[PDB]
């Protein structure tokens, strides 16, 4: 934590930084390098060998002694879905450029010579992406046709971000504090690309599946961490003040 | 030495701010930022890999040592006793003791299982509701709430002691744990009643009461195997 | 041969019937049979030997009275003489014999030690009987009592009792 | 192998990039107008003013370098920027706690993903023959044969560089008799079976395993 | 961590100032907490992910086929391609080519570079 503060105190103890002194760094480097190597072996060996056995039971006993206990036994015409190929890469460009647009806005300057310039770039992107909102009407969905639109929530996110931008302009005339937070929520633009990139969908999906499996561990830690907090409160229930 | 401090990631930023103030803020970050990513994260990833990869050798080797097979033997073994010890209790009942059938029937009933879970939920609120300067009434509520919950938890504990065979009850590891905490709670009442408590006593005697929160997570088997395997090793 | 209008039901337990440990294993089991086969099932209790049957004086009338109940149109026979399918193989009455099993003998010592220390030293006299019961293939090993709990073990008896009734 | 693996998992590394960008922007705005001042974490060298500076602060908190001290700097009630013409937020407690948990988790996923996708090399007894043995076999063969000039051309035992690891008992001569050579060693270096029918059995394996030229496989 | 540890050790009583090293026994609480959550439980989670990913990785276990060493080896059946050597034809070129390709030259240069950093 303060590995440095201890070292410099040790060095200054043996005079200043020189050849005879200052070799005490060897003790701290040895302690940290050798010390941290033991902790990895002791705790990874415990957390891998014992953990591996535990899951082996979860997959050996549970799997088979339940196999045995069960072995006991509108307009729809002339629509143009064409051009969805070029727009695939083209749309990813606007998302990439739209994200950079909000990565350049200067927050400190309330009356900025740049925000007004950026404000226009939000108009063009807002208008551009609203076109695909109209395009989606031609495709199956619009909360209709067996809810083809509601069966893909990833596509719903595309509308919400656009709606958020659209709402901001309406409240902008009012010039009210409400728009302060609505602007922040517009940061969701980059996640728009998830629904459009096939390779990225697998990665983000794989993350969720992992969390579902991990649920058996994090839940234990939360109770354990909360258990320590309950002890912590009793030990130091307001004894930490200091004038 | 200065480079080595950065790789350990302690004092990494302080030196960066002492360089930005000497040669400007433009380039220097590339030196340190790349140093941490290349120096720390990759090696931290490499060291984790070999340690994780190496232990697969021993784990594979340990398979021939029958550590899992012996562990599997105890798990199935101790599990059977509880099942078989049920027969004797179900047969020992064929002074009238017909009520003993009724008390047992509730133990395995869902209503009883969730009732104690709710009691454990209340116990969390009694303790989790601590506060630096509690209202004078809240301490009394916690005082009475702690006592009332103590009687019910021991009251149902004794029910299982008589409903299920005394020897049978101690068979299960979890049932053994419940006796430990509930027994600890009795000391608190005596120690608080007799005013012989010490600062060391309250801590652990509080801690056992929190451990009753482990009444939750009983059906779940992912943690059950961890503890079972953990105790063997 | 000829069915005696019935398939008498007997139980050998996991070991010798002479001790209490085996006795409790079945009294609870028998109860559930008569609470789910009202009338269908009947129970008989005897204390003599049945092995010496020619298809001792008391044994002469033992078979007939069992047959007498079997004539009434299952029947559960309880006896302390059967300790191996061989004891009942000497007669062809189409009996149905049910086996209590402890897959791991290590369980027996824990169970026996629990009831009382007086019979704890008799585990040798008892554990041996379990071994004698671990040599009969399926043919003399019909009914399977392997699961530990009762509710999911008793139901494995009823399904086997639906072969004819 | 590790450098190669990182290339095979680029999208995972992109996810952590998206985490930095998303959190950098949110912090850029809610904590944008905090008052810079020395003696505090949010100072000339740390602030959510410019995107490069914000991302560095997020990187700084990622490595756990006095991040908790920053969290107290962005709490509400802090003086505001002089540019502004009472200016912090209470979202910080969730902002930094959430970032560290999410950042710590994604790094774990990134680390383990590379480990597992490269788990073959990490867990290798190094006793059975491996790809390394084939490569060094190529180099000696290459030094023994220039570009695409060898079909059999074998009349000497100069290819004796093979050590104990795949003329002891004349097995080499029998093996030699039994790219053409490259397949010969592998089918016999592991010694899959010795029954006088390995070629016939293996002739039916490459048929199902496979594709490419099969007029050299039988030898 | 240490700033809190030494503010917790110097804890006298509820609503009261600190006293130097009043109770150093309190350090057990932090040390126990550090080992359990920071070190131990954190490693279990890391170990769990490694094992959990392994199940996903071995989804195509295919126990019927032999070890994975063959998989690489058979896929290497398309190996044994020409490798650029370009043995010099001119006698003058060969003289320099041998020495530069000599193991002595490779080792000799490694000495120079080591000296260069020095
Ligand atoms: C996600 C990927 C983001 C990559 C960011 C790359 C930025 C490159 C250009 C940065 C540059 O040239 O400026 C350095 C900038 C400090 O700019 P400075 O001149 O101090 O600001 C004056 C304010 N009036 O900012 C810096 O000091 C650089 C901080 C870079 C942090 C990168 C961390 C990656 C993880
Ligand atoms: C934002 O992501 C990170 C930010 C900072 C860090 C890591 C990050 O990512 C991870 C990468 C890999 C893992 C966990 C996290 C898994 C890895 C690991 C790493 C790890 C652990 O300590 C808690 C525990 C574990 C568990 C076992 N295995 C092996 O890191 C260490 C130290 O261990 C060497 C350490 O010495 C004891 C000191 C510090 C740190 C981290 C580094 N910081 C927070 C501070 C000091
Ligand atoms: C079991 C859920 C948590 C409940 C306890 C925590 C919240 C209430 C206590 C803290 C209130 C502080 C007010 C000042
Ligand atoms: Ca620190
Ligand atoms: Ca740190």
């Amino acid at each position: 934590e303060d590995w440095n503060s201890v070292m410099y105190d040790g060095i200054m103890a043996y005079g200043g930084p020189s050849f005879p002194g200052m070799l005490v760094c060897i003790y701290f480097i040895i302690l940290f390098i050798c010390g941290n190597y033991i902790l990895l072996n002791v705790f990874l060996a415990i957390a891998v060998d014992n953990l591996a056995d535990a899951e082996s039971l979860t997959s050996a006993q549970k799997e088979e002694e339940e196999e045995k206990e069960r072995k006991k036994l509108f307009r729809l015409q002339c629509h143009r879905i064409v051009n969805d190929t070029i727009f695939t890469n083209l749309i990813l460009f606007f998302i990439l450029l739209s994200s950079i647009s909000l990565a350049a806005e200067d927050p400190v300057q309330h009356t900025s010579f740049r925000n007004h310039i950026l404000f226009y770039f939000d108009i063009v992107f807002t208008t551009i992406f609203t076109l695909e909102i109209i395009l989606k009407m031609t495709a199956y969905g619009a909360f209709l046709h067996k809810g083809s639109f509601c069966r893909n929530y990833f596509n719903i996110l595309d509308l919400l971000v656009v709606s958020v931008s659209l709402i901001s302009f309406g409240i902008q005339s009012s010039a009210i504090n409400v728009v302060k937070i609505l602007r922040v929520l517009r940061v969701l633009r980059p996640l728009r690309a998830i629904n459009r990139a096939k390779g990225l969908k697998h990665v983000v999906q794989c993350v969720f599946v992992a969390i579902r499996t991990i649920g058996n561990i994090v839940i234990v830690t939360t109770l354990l961490q909360f258990m320590f907090a309950c002890i912590g409160v009793q030990l130091f229930k307001g004894k930490l003040y200091t004038c | 030495l200065t480079v080595f401090q950065c790789i350990t990631m302690e004092g990494w930023t302080d030196v960066l701010y002492w360089v930005n103030d000497a040669v400007g803020r433009d380039w220097p970050w590339i030196y340190f930022v790349t140093l941490i990513i290349i120096g720390s994260f990759f090696v931290l990833n490499l060291v984790l890999g070999v340690l994780s990869g190496e232990f697969s050798k021993e784990r594979e080797k340990a398979k021939a040592r029958g550590d899992f097979q012996k562990l599997r033997e105890k798990q199935q073994l101790e599990e059977d006793l509880k099942g078989y010890l049920d027969w004797i209790t179900q047969a020992e009942d064929i002074w009238n003791r017909f009520c003993r059938r009724k008390c047992r029937a509730a133990v395995k009933s869902n209503v009883f299982y969730w009732l104690v879970i709710f009691l454990v939920f209340l116990n969390t609120l009694t303790i989790a509701s601590e506060h630096y300067n509690q209202p004078n009434w809240l301490t009394e509520v916690q005082d009475t709430a702690n006592k009332a919950l103590l009687a019910l938890f021991t009251a149902e504990m004794l029910l299982k002691m008589y409903s299920l065979g005394l020897q049978a009850y101690f068979v299960s590891l979890f049932n053994r744990f419940d006796c430990f905490v509930v027994c600890g709670g009795i000391l608190e009442t005596i120690l608080v009643e007799t005013k012989i408590m010490s600062p060391l006593g309250i801590s652990v005697l509080r801690c056992v009461r929190l451990l009753r929160i482990f009444k939750i997570t009983r059906y779940w088997n992912s943690l059950s195997n961890l503890v079972a395997s953990l105790l063997n090793s | 041969d000829v069915v005696p209008s019935m398939r008498p039901v007997v139980l050998v337990g996991p070991s010798l019937k002479g001790y209490e440990v085996t006795d409790m294993m079945q009294k609870a089991l028998f109860d559930f049979l008569k609470h789910r086969f009202e009338g269908r099932i009947s129970i008989t209790r005897v204390t003599a030997d049945i092995s010496l049957a020619k298809r001792l004086a008391e044994v002469q009338s033992e078979i007939e009275r069992i047959f007498e109940l079997a004539r009434t149109l299952l029947v559960v026979l309880d006896a302390d003489t059967i300790n191996h399918p061989a004891q009942l193989s000497k007669t062809s009455l189409a009996p149905i014999i049910v086996y209590v099993k402890i897959s791991s003998p290590k369980v027996l010592q824990r169970l026996i030690k629990s009831r009382g220390k007086s019979q704890a030293k008799h585990l040798n006299v008892q554990m041996v009987a379990a071994d004698k019961l671990a040599q009969c293939p399926p043919e003399l090993f019909d009914v399977i009592l392997d699961e530990n709990q009762l509710e999911d073990a008793c139901e494995h008896l009823a399904d086997y009792l639906e072969a004819y009734w | 192998t590790f450098i190669k693996s990182f290339q095979a998992l680029p999208y995972v590394a992109l996810l952590i990039v998206m985490l930095f960008f998303i959190y950098a922007v949110i912090g850029m705005q809610v904590f944008g107008k905090i008052a810079l001042n020395d003696t505090t974490e949010i100072n000339r060298n740390n602030n959510f003013q410019t995107f490069p500076q914000a991302v560095l602060l997020l990187f700084r908190c990622a490595t756990g370098e006095a991040w908790q001290d920053i969290m107290l700097a962005c709490m509400p009630g802090k003086k505001c920027a002089p540019e502004s013409e009472p200016c912090g937020s209470s979202f910080a407690v969730f902002y930094f706690i959430s970032f560290y948990m999410l950042c710590a988790f994604l790094i774990i996923n990134l680390f383990v993903a590379v480990i597992m996708d490269n788990f073959d090399y990490l867990t290798r007894d190094w006793s059975i023959l491996g790809p390394h043995h084939l490569d060094e076999f190529k180099r000696i063969w290459a030094e023994y044969d220039p570009e695409a000039k060898g079909r059999i051309k074998h009349l000497d035992v100069v290819t004796l560089l093979r050590r104990i690891q795949p003329c002891p008992h004349r097995v080499a001569c029998k093996r030699l008799v039994s790219n053409a050579t490259l397949f010969a060693l592998v089918r016999t270096a592991l010694r899959i079976k010795t029954e006088g029918n390995l070629e016939q059995a293996n002739e039916e394996l490459r048929a199902i395993i496979k594709k490419l030229l099969d007029q050299v496989v039988p030898p | 961590w240490p700033e809190l540890l030494y503010r917790s050790i110097d804890s006298h009583t509820e609503d009261k100032g600190p006293i130097y090293n009043y109770r150093v026994e309190i350090s057990i609480f932090f040390i126990i907490y550090i080992i359990i959550i920071a070190f131990f439980m954190m490693n279990i989670f890391v170990g769990f992910v490694i094992v959990t990913f392994q199940e996903q990785g071995e989804q195509e276990y295919k126990n019927c086929e032999l070890d994975k060493n063959q998989r690489q080896c058979v896929e290497y059946a398309l190996k044994a391609r020409p490798l650029r050597r370009y043995i010099p034809k001119n006698q003058h070129q060969y003289k320099v080519w041998y020495v530069v390709n000599s193991t002595y030259f490779e080792y000799l240069m490694f000495v120079l570079i080591l000296l260069n950093t020095i």
